[PDB]
RNA sequence: UAUCUGGUUGAUCCUGCCAGUAGUCAUAUGCUUGUCUCAAAGAUUAAGCCAUGCAUGUCUAAGUAUAAGCAAUUUAUACAGUGAAACUGCGAAUGGCUCAUUAAAUCAGUUAUCGUUUAUUUGAUAGUUCCUUUACUACAUGGUAUAACUGUGGUAAUUCUAGAGCUAAUACAUGCUUAAAAUCUCGACCCUUUGGAAGAGAUGUAUUUAUUAGAUAAAAAAUCAAUGUCUUCGGACUCUUUGAUGAUUCAUAAUAACUUUUCGAAUCGCAUGGCCUUGUGCUGGCGAUGGUUCAUUCAAAUUUCUGCCCUAUCAACUUUCGAUGGUAGGAUAGUGGCCUACCAUGGUUUCAACGGGUAACGGGGAAUAAGGGUUCGAUUCCGGAGAGGGAGCCUGAGAAACGGCUACCA
RNA sequence: GGACUUUUACUUUGAAAAAAUUAGAGUGUUCAAAGCAGGCGUAUUGCUCGAAUAUAUUAGCAUGGAAUAAUAGAAUAGGACG
RNA sequence: GCCCGUCGCUAGUACCGAUUGAAUGGCUUAGUGAGGCCUCAGGAUCUGGGA
């Protein structure tokens, strides 16, 4: 989530081991480190474009993904950098030879490359634990908004 | 024993979770070096598998960096200036990471008018040709010249003393050193 | 639970052994060594279980402790030493060479072979790596390490092996259509060729094997050891040839060979 | 810690106690063959009646299918090793009629008495368990 | 008879906290660590012995004191130990100046002296150049591998370079 | 291996339950009890309490022998056989037992370590150790202080031990060493160039920090700052070197330094041989124990996905005193609110949160046979937990250990 | 190797997969419950077959299918291909 | 004929109930706080700043 200030922490923000000499003289004042994931996510522009800090980015951040990867629509964006997702499946029965609906509510870790919106269907990659609970990271946005600029004004 | 278990601490429902098993000594958790400085005192703590953690406990020197210069010194270390994480630790004046100390200059004096011939602040056949090989280079850097002359420098702890037992930072430079100064003068 | 277990129940102990469910309770637990645990045959089952050489186990001491016995040719006196897969046991007295090679079934077989290609081994490399001062180094699947090998060489790829001294003669790339011995699940012990590789990323690669009966199957890469060119095994494959015959298949076999 | 001793019985009971012409069934096959408990007569029917479960469940799979040819002969062939099925009827809808007194004609007990050797059926158990 | 303990302090008992290397304590385990009761390191009328050893001699000989002198049990084994309770210098050589105990079988008087260590032998020389050999032996077989290694690779690169002319 | 029967009425057909019937690796109890084989067995109630004995110790040619021990013989005047005691080393963290607690916990199947520790077994791995660097540092090998033992004692009492006198090391604590080469910084002198130099030091591995390399997505150019190799003196640079992964700041290497400086054999058993300038010179055979880092193996610790019995006469729950997240640190073997600061206001819930109950350890499985089910698993295997209850900790590779210690309670 | 890909349920075959138990093949423990043995000769100097197979579901992984049942798409064109 | 309730006897079960009733178990406020561990000191002694 970030957003503005980005040196805003009573520490100084900043990637670790990323020395820009200040007696070389450069256009870009800050030189930043990327990677990719792999599994075939596209690290996002607005991860190479960006000058926030996020250490639990998986483009920017050193978290490694590897361990399940799994999809589940977004249905809490209130904390800070993170995200709850419901994932439901049904489940089976035996004995009534039908299955019921589920659900479960995971945390996951999103990086100020994503603009998450309640609603939008994300995929996610296994972690190493991030925090309490967090053991997973946004790695891509399916979804879009759901066409909220066709719930615009008259004729 | 300090234990790191996540076993007692309410599950992300809230619930209260029951006591299973007594406290391991995997788990184990001990307390802080709050290590201080001058005069070297260090004890050395038996950790998992033989294997030695080095708890400083008082520090007067470390080993410290000038990045752009691409050298390292070892000079006193003065004091504790700023702290993100706690001002008792400035106030104090406790050795941890990421702490803002200041150290000598001295050495970096010492070593910068021996390799430039230029000074700060304010005759040999070989040395005159390295000194005049050398500028274009010389060229430092405002708010790191005007430090020498108070004779200290501004350097974060970048190592981690109560598990090394070793005091260790780099200068202080460009954007990073800006953020400190601007903090240390508007709260000074 | 507080440290390393020692030792075994008779039951939990691996079955391809062959041991028989009661006369104890314990097996030998295999000792720390070359070979993981339930992948191993240990000195005191091929001694006495397979070989009927001794009766005891204490009587398997006796022998050992004579350094008769000698696995890839260095001497070797632990009861329970984890002998496994390509290895070569020789019996100084009796002039015997045995190599440890899967059934079709999935076990251990008494295969005796020549004084002369008892002197090498095969070796799945398992991963390869640069060591300290610049040194790459190879490890197999039975934990050698092999400095200074050469450069085509990579993990998965399986390799002649001295054994008088410690260096590599050979290697063989892992390229569609090499002589597979499968080390691992149901189709342990089978033998065929490879048709090709699924790629999968992030885990878990499998490998489609096709024998000399053209009949396919698959194991995940891990159970996949090189050992050839179709025909041209670097080894003499045991009898049955790792092919495994359908139950039918079997009995007719079985009892067809029968007029006395 | 040792392994189980496995084991298992040998027989079954009547659901119905009391009715008598099973009753009266029963008992004429014991004076028949020799037996001294209604137990004798449980056993083998007991043993026929996993047989005939198995030839079920087997002639249920299609025909020539693995399973059923493979486990289906072998049947077939413990069967005619001891003489119960005959040779004609060697394909196990007839191991599915079967019946009791196939099974009790060959004990040794009858055996021991059908061709001569002791002229009753009880003499030829006092025979055999007297070594 | 609980025994004093050197710098309690106190004239009376009290119950430490014992370890390995420490008075009036045997662990029987390592780690091992017991409460124990203890006596004051101050003289009180309630002791039952004195213990005290004597500093300068009195005007007067005491009987079974000063009068007999019992001898020391063991001498010195090993080498520069015989060497300094008789000063000798690494030339006199110990062998002959290693104490000499008699004994007798009843019928045979016999001989017997230590064992002695640390001392210098051929056995030990002959292991000193073994170990200086094999360190350098190995460091020059292991030298011979790196170039031979380094050779495999120089001339597999002027055979990606007869490959890329090839074509 | 798809069956029913007795009981409501005067009789009738229903509904419906009660009774009969059969099995139970399902416990008891009663009567009766001859033969072979097999063999469960203080779980249930009281994870209640325990007299006594036993259940953990251990030595190879090869760490330590002046037993004032035995044996004597067979060469051993240092030692040499055998060997109590004791020192040192390893083990006692396995095993055995029990099922008290435990309900998203354990456990299962399936994952993760690019998030760590690992005695051992197995495979590799160490020419660098000193010093202002000709009158040198033990390396033909440096230091004491201790058991056993001897002798003097103390207490009713224990695997209590004190004062005195000895003596060992693979215990303790020290401390030398070795080829050539290259690269780096310094730089006494000389001379003006485009510039070069004798010789001085530094450079094992580990530790801590900062900096750099570790390419590759198809191809080319100009210019600033330094500055590499070859001149056919305007100039060119031509061959140009690259490991793994799905992925990394990976493996590995380079620079400036840091360290109460890790390791780099003061060890032991067998044989005794070459080799001349005849020094007991210089060499040298098989293999034990060790030793750093790496690997391997035995492991461990966390860890993803999904799955628990009854309960709403439990509807809201969670942040006192962390509840959910961010930043920094500290702590740990290491991730992580694990803990602490600061900051924010979050996390869960009718798809049942939270709470309660369980005469609840979880699985492999057991009993019942048309099928679908229903009931059960303290208990031979795997996992977990415990050692009267709690907590704490020493040793150690591994214990929050109980046939270890410390404390409180009983 | 680059550049991007609407989500699901179902079903198929398959990998990974402890043993003992269960089903079940082979074998005459004298029979049997069992056990995993045993069987052949030159029974004076060894020959030899075994120690199968099946079940292992819910979840996860891998692959074939495209019916049935969901989902998302282009209407203020902020559309699609160049 | 059947049949309803008060009332009366015997026995049994459960309910309500003064006793601000009793007992066991699990968590826990406040107060007091053993002990080991870490740490500031200390220095009986015993050597070369340390033990
Ligand atoms: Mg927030
Ligand atoms: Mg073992
Ligand atoms: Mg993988
Ligand atoms: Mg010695
Ligand atoms: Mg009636
Ligand atoms: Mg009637
Ligand atoms: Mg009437
Ligand atoms: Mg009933
Ligand atoms: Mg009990
Ligand atoms: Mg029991
Ligand atoms: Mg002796
Ligand atoms: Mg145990
Ligand atoms: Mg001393
Ligand atoms: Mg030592
Ligand atoms: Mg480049
Ligand atoms: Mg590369
Ligand atoms: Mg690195
Ligand atoms: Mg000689
Ligand atoms: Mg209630
Ligand atoms: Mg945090
Ligand atoms: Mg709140
Ligand atoms: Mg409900
Ligand atoms: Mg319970
Ligand atoms: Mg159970
Ligand atoms: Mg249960
Ligand atoms: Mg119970
Ligand atoms: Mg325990
Ligand atoms: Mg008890
Ligand atoms: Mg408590
Ligand atoms: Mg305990
Ligand atoms: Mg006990
Ligand atoms: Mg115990
Ligand atoms: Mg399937
Ligand atoms: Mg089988
Ligand atoms: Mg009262
Ligand atoms: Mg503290």
């Amino acid at each position: 989530s970030t957003e503005l200030t980005v040196q805003s922490e009573r520490a100084f923000q900043k990637q670790p081991h990323i020395f820009n000499n200040p007696k070389v003289k450069t256009s870009k004042r800050t030189k930043r480190w990327y990677k990719n994931a792999g599994l075939g996510f596209k690290t996002p522009k607005t991860a190479i474009e960006g000058s926030y800090i996020d250490k639990k980015c998986p483009f920017t951040g050193l978290v490694s993904i590897r361990g399940k990867i799994l999809t589940g629509t977004v249905v809490s964006t209130k904390m800070h950098r993170t995200i709850v997702i419901r994932r439901a499946y049904l489940h089976y029965i035996p004995k009534y030879n039908r299955y019921e609906k589920r659900h479960k509510n995971v945390p996951v870790h999103v990086s100020p490359a994503f603009r998450v919106q309640v609603g939008d269907i994300v995929t996610v990659g296994q972690c190493r634990p991030i925090s309490k609970t967090v053991r997973f990271n946004v790695v891509k946005v399916s979804a879009a908004a759901a066409k909220a600029n066709k719930q615009f004004a008259k004729f | 024993g300090i234990s790191r278990d996540s076993r007692h601490k309410r599950s992300a429902t809230g619930a209260k979770r029951a006591q299973f098993r007594k406290k391991r000594k995997f788990e184990l958790g001990r307390q802080p070096a709050n290590t201080k400085i001058g005069a070297k005192r260090i004890h050395s703590v038996r950790t998992r598998g033989g294997n030695k953690k080095y708890r400083a406990l008082r520090i007067e020197t470390g080993n410290f960096s000038w990045a752009s210069e691409g050298i390292s010194k070892k000079t006193r270390i003065a004091g504790v200036v700023y702290h993100p994480s706690n001002n008792e630790l400035v106030r104090t004046n406790t050795l941890t990471k990421a702490a803002i100390v200041q150290i000598d200059a001295t050495p970096f004096r010492q070593w910068f008018e021996a390799h430039y011939g230029q000074t700060l602040g304010k005759k040999s056949k070989n040395a005159e040709r390295k000194w005049a090989a050398r500028a274009a280079s010389a060229k430092i850097e405002s708010s790191v010249e005007s430090q020498f002359s108070a004779g200290r420098l501004y350097a974060c702890i970048s190592s981690r003393p109560g598990q090394s037992g070793r005091c260790d930072g780099y200068i202080l430079e460009g954007e990073e050193l800006a953020f400190y100064l601007r903090r240390l003068t508007a709260k000074k | 639970a507080r440290g390393p277990k020692k030792h075994l129940k008779r039951l939990a102990a691996p079955h391809h052994w062959l041991l028989d469910k009661l006369s104890g309770c314990y097996a030998p637990r295999p000792s720390a060594g070359p070979h993981k645990l339930r992948e191993s045959l240990p000195l005191i089952v091929f001694l006495r279980n397979r070989l009927k050489y001794a009766l005891n186990g204490r009587e398997v001491k006796a022998i050992l402790m004579q350094r008769h016995v000698k696995v890839d040719g260095k001497v070797r006196t632990d009861t329970t030493y984890p002998a496994g897969f390509m290895d070569v046991i020789t019996l100084d007295a009796t002039n015997e060479n045995f190599r440890l090679v899967y059934d079709v079934k999935g076990r251990f077989a008494v295969h005796r072979i020549t004084d002369e290609e008892a002197s090498y081994k095969l070796g799945k490399v398992k991963k390869v790596q640069l060591g300290k001062k610049g040194v790459p180094y190879v490890v197999t699947h039975d934990g050698r390490t092999i400095r200074y090998p050469d450069p085509n060489i990579k993990v998965n790829d399986t390799v002649k092996i001295d054994l008088a001294s410690g260096k590599i003669t050979d290697f063989i790339k892992f390229d569609a259509g090499k002589l597979v011995y499968v080390t691992g699940g149901r189709n342990l012990g089978r033998i065929g060729t490879i048709v090709h590789k699924e790629r999968h990323d992030g885990g878990f690669d499998l490998v489609h094997i096709k024998d000399s009966l053209d009949n396919t199957f698959v194991t995940r890469l891990n159970n996949v050891f090189v050992i050839g060119e179709q025909g041209k095994p670097y080894i003499s494959l045991p009898k049955g040839k790792g092919i495994k015959l359908s139950i039918a298949e079997e009995r007719d076999r079985r009892r067809a060979q029968q007029g006395l | 810690p040792r392994a189980p001793r496995t084991y298992s019985k040998t027989y079954s009971t009547p659901k119905r106690p009391y009715e008598s012409s099973r009753l009266d069934a029963e008992l004429k096959l014991a004076g028949e063959f020799g037996l001294k408990n209604k137990k004798e007569i449980y056993r083998i029917s007991f043993q026929l009646s996993k047989i005939r479960r198995a030839a079920r469940d087997l002639l249920t799979r299609d025909e020539k299918d693995p399973k059923r040819l493979f486990e289906g002969n072998a049947l077939i062939r413990r069967l005619v090793r001891v003489g119960v099925l005959s040779e004609d009827k060697k394909k196990l809808d007839y191991v599915l009629a079967l019946k009791v007194e196939d099974f009790l004609e060959r004990r040794l007990q009858t055996q021991v008495y059908k061709l001569g050797l002791a002229k009753s059926v009880h003499h030829a158990r006092v025979l055999i368990t007297q070594r | 008879g609980f025994p004093m303990k050197q710098g309690v302090l106190l004239p009376t008992r009290i119950k430490l906290l014992l370890t390995k290397n420490v008075s009036c304590y045997r662990p029987r385990r390592d780690g091992e660590r017991k409460r124990k009761s203890v006596r004051g390191a101050i003289v009180g009328p309630d002791l039952a012995v004195l213990a005290l050893v004597i500093v300068k001699k009195g005007e007067q000989e005491l009987e079974g004191l000063t009068d007999t002198t019992v001898p020391k049990r063991l001498g010195p084994k090993r080498a520069n130990n015989i060497r300094k309770f008789f000063g000798l210098s690494k030339e006199d050589d110990v062998r002959d100046f290693v104490i000499r105990r008699e004994v007798t079988k009843g019928e045979k008087t016999y001989t017997k002296a230590p064992k002695i260590q640390r001392l210098v032998t051929p056995q030990r020389l002959q292991r000193k150049r073994h170990q200086r050999a094999l360190k350098v032996r190995n460091a020059q077989a292991q030298r011979e591998a790196a170039a031979e290694y380094a050779q495999l690779l120089a001339k597999r690169l002027s055979e990606r370079k007869a490959e890329k002319a090839e074509i």
